[PDB]
C-alpha cells in the first residue's frame, strides 16, 4: 500500500441502524490523530469525531472512532442512521499541511 | 480638491475578483459591514488591508513553489509566498501578501509549471487550494505559507520554481475571510462602516467563474470601490478636509441625476435607502464630487 | 499641466497580457516599430487600436457561445463576439472588440460552461483557440466571429450562453498581429514611431504563461505604456499643447535621475540609447513630466 | 466512418525514397478542397499542397496530392525523402471555420546498414 490511508469507496446503512467503516493506514501514521469528516469542500469538511492519537475509543453523538495502533486501522461507526446522513465523508489523518484523506460515500436505505 | 476618475462603472475593474464591474446596487438584506480586505483604500490614498495598486494582483499570489508527489493526494505544492512584484513578503500589519484572496471556498489556481518528463517542458497546471473559512490544510498566508494540490496517479516530475497563481474558478464560495493564519487572528482592515441610520453600502458587483454540480446561478461578489478608484487615490494622495464627500452619480449624456451618495473618507460609499430588497442602478453613469460634508450629512433617499 | 500617476512601474499592470509589469528596458535588436493594438493611447486620452480602459479586458473577449460536438475535433465553440461590458460589437475603425489579443500563436482560454449531464452543472472549461498569424480557422474577430475547440471523445453537453474568455497560456507565441478578418487587412493603429536617430522604444515587459515542449525560457511580451497610464490619459483627457513631453525617470527616495525620455503625443516613450544589446532599468522609479517639447528635441543619451 | 478524415498516425520512410499517406474521409466531404499541412501550431500549419476540390493532381516541390472522390481518399505522396522532412503533418479538409484535420507523424531514417 502506497497511499497513507484507504477505505471503502461506498458504504450503506439502513435508516435507524448503523454502519461501520474501516480506515486502513500504514504504520508510519500510528502516532497521528485520526478523524471522520463530513461534506465538501473536502478540506473544509466538518469533523464529526477525532482521536487523540491513542487507541482510546471516542464517541460524539452518533459517531464513534477507535484507532487500532497494532493493525493500523481506525474504525468508524455511525448509528441511528438518518436519510440526511447520506453523502460524502472522509477518513482523515491529522498532520501539518494537507491531511491524508480518503473519500467514502455513504448511502442510506429507508426503513 | 478631491476629484474622481471620469470612468463609467461598467468600464471599470473589480477590486476583489479579477473581472469587469458588471453591477452597481444596494441590497439591505446582505451583511451590512463586510470585512473585505481587498478593495480597501482611504480617500487620502492609504491602502488598507491587503489591497494592491494593480488590478492584476487581485485574488492572486506569487510564490516560490515546491512540489512533492503524495500517493493518494497527487502532486502537492508548498507555496512560500512573496509579494507579487517579487519582493520578499514579511508578516506585518495586514493579513497576507497584497492581493491575496479575501474570501472563502476552494479555489482552482493556474500556475506555470516545468516538467523533466521526456517530450515536454512547460505547461500550465491547475491546482486546487482550500482558502477557508476554516480548513484542515493549516493555511497560513500571513506566515507566507500555503498548500495546494493536483490529482495525479503518479508524479508530474515538476521543477520547483517561482510562480504567480491566478484564479480559475471558485467552489463553495463564501464571502467570509479565509484562513489567514492557521486559525489565529491577524491584523485586518476593520468592518466597512459605520453608516447613518437608513444608509446602506453601495456595491460594485462582478461574477466569479464557478464549479457547482447542481445550481447554475451566478456567483456574485461585491466590492466597495472599483480598482481604478484605489489607484486614483493612491496616486493623488489627496488631503481630506472633512469626514465624507458628497457625490452625484449622473448620466453625462442626459444630465439625469440618478442618485447622490456619501463617500466616507474610509473608502466606502453610502446611499440612503429604506427598501428591503436589492435596488440596482445603471452602470453607465459617472460619479462627480460635489463637496466635503460631515459624517452626519443626511442624503436624499433613493 | 499634464502629469502622470505617481506609481512605480513594478506596481503597474501590463497592457497587452493580464499580468504585472516586471521589466523596463530597451532592446535595439527587437522590431523597432511594433504594431501593437492594445496598450495604445493618445496623450489627449483617445484610445487607439483595440485598447480598453480596464486591464481586466486585456487579451480577453466576451461572446455569445454556441457549442457543437464534431467527431475528430471535439467540442467546438462558435463565439459571436460582444464587447466585454456586454454591449453589442459594431465593426468600425479598429481591428476587433476592445481587449482582443493583438499577438499570434495558439491560446488556451478559460470560460464558464454549463452542462446538462447528470451529476454536475457548472464548471470552467479550457478551450484552444488559434489566433494567427495566418490560420485555417478563418478567424474574423473584425466580423465578431471566432472559433475554438476542446478535445473531447464525446459531447460535453454544453448549454449555449454568454462567456468571457480569459487567457490561460500561449503556445507558439509570435509578437505579430493575429488574423483579425480571415486574412484581410483591417483598420489598425499604426506602427509605433517614428523615432529620432538614436531613439528606441522604451518597453514595459511581462511574461506569458506558456506551453513549450522543449524550451524552458520565459516568453516576454512588451507594451508601450502600463495600463494605469492608459486609463489615466483616458480619464484626464489632457489638452495637447505641443508635440511631445519630456519626462524624467527618477528614484524618489534617493533623488537619482535614471534617465530622461520623450513621451510622444501618440502614446510611446523614446529613450536615446547608444548601446547595442538590451539594457534594463530599475522598476521602482517614478516618471515625472518636465515640459512640453518639440519632436526634434534631442535627449541626453544613455550608454552601454 | 464517423470522423471526417483519418490518416496514418505514424508513417515511416527512408532517405531518397518515397512514402504515401492515405487521408480517408466520409462521403459528405467529397466536394471540398483537400490539403496536406506541415507543422505546429496545428491551425497555423504550413499548407504544402491543396486540391481545387476536383480529382486533379496537384504537385509542389516533392509533395503530391490526389483526391479520389469515388473511394473518398486523398493520397499524398512525398518523394526523394530527406531527414529534415520528418515531423508533424496533417490531413486537412478546407471548410469555413475549423477544418477537419488528422495528425500524421512522419518518421524518416536512413536505409538500414
Ligand atoms: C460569468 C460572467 C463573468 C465572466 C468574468 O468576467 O470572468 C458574467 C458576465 C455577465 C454576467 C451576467 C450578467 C447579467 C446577469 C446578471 C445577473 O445578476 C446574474 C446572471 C447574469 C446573466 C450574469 C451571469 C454571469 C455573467 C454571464
Ligand atoms: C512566470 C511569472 C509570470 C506570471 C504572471 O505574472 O502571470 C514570472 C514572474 C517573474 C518572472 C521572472 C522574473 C525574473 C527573471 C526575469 C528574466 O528576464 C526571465 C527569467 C526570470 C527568472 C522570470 C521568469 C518568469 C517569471 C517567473
Ligand atoms: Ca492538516
Ligand atoms: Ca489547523
Ligand atoms: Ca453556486
Ligand atoms: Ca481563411
Ligand atoms: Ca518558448
Ligand atoms: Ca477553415
Amino acid at each position: 500500500m502506497e497511499d497513507p490511508v484507504t477505505g471503502p469507496e461506498e458504504v450503506s446503512g439502513q435508516e435507524q441502524g448503523s454502519l461501520t467503516v474501516q480506515c486502513r493506514y500504514t504504520s508510519g501514521w500510528k502516532d497521528y490523530k485520526k478523524y471522520w469528516c463530513q461534506g465538501v469542500p473536502q478540506r473544509s469538511c466538518k469533523t464529526l469525531v477525532e482521536t487523540d492519537a491513542s487507541e482510546q475509543l471516542v464517541k460524539k453523538n452518533r459517531v464513534s472512532i477507535r484507532d487500532n495502533q497494532r493493525d493500523f486501522i481506525f474504525t468508524v461507526t455511525m448509528e441511528d442512521l438518518r436519510m440526511s446522513d447520506a453523502g460524502i465523508y472522509w477518513c482523515g489523518i491529522t498532520k501539518g499541511g494537507l491531511d491524508p484523506m480518503f473519500k467514502v460515500t455513504v448511502n442510506i436505505g429507508p426503513v | 480638491m478631491v476629484d474622481l476618475p471620469v470612468i463609467q462603472p461598467r468600464l471599470c475593474t473589480h477590486a476583489r475578483w479579477p473581472a469587469p464591474v458588471y453591477g452597481l446596487l444596494v441590497d439591505p438584506s446582505l451583511p451590512s459591514n463586510p470585512q473585505w480586505q481587498n478593495g480597501r483604500v482611504h480617500v487620502d490614498g492609504t491602502l488598507l488591508g491587503t489591497t494592491p495598486i494593480s488590478g492584476s494582483w487581485v485574488s492572486c499570489f506569487a510564490a516560490e513553489a515546491a512540489y512533492k508527489f503524495q500517493s493518494g493526494t497527487g502532486e502537492v505544492a508548498t507555496f512560500t509566498l512573496i509579494e507579487q512584484d517579487g519582493s520578499a513578503y514579511v508578516p506585518g500589519d495586514r493579513a497576507a501578501p497584497l492581493g491575496y484572496p479575501d474570501f472563502s471556498g476552494q479555489l482552482e489556481i493556474e500556475v506555470q509549471t516545468e516538467t523533466t518528463k521526456t517530450g515536454d517542458k512547460l505547461k500550465v497546471t491547475t491546482f486546487e487550494m482550500i482558502l477557508g473559512p476554516t480548513t484542515n490544510a493549516d493555511q497560513a498566508p500571513y506566515q507566507g505559507r500555503v498548500f495546494a494540490s493536483v490529482t495525479a496517479a503518479a508524479s508530474l516530475d515538476l521543477v520547483d520554481g517561482r510562480v504567480r497563481a491566478v484564479p480559475r474558478s471558485i467552489y463553495g464560495f463564501q464571502d467570509t475571510i479565509p484562513e489567514y493564519n492557521d486559525g489565529l487572528l491577524v491584523p485586518l482592515a476593520p468592518p466597512i462602516g459605520p453608516f447613518l441610520p437608513g444608509e446602506v453600502l453601495l456595491r460594485f458587483r462582478t461574477y466569479m467563474r464557478q464549479i457547482d454540480t447542481a445550481d447554475a446561478a451566478a456567483e456574485a461578489i461585491d466590492c466597495a470601490l472599483p480598482q481604478e478608484f484605489v489607484s486614483w487615490f493612491a496616486s493623488n494622495a489627496f488631503t481630506v478636509q472633512s469626514e465624507a464627500l458628497l457625490l452625484r452619480y449622473r448620466n453625462t449624456l442626459t444630465g439625469q441625476l440618478l442618485f447622490e451618495c456619501k463617500l466616507y473618507n474610509e473608502g466606502y460609499i453610502a446611499l440612503s435607502y429604506s427598501g428591503s430588497g436589492p435596488l440596482t442602478f445603471p452602470t453607465d453613469g459617472i460619479f462627480e464630487v460635489v463637496s466635503w460634508v460631515p459624517r452626519l450629512y443626511q442624503l436624499a433617499s433613493v
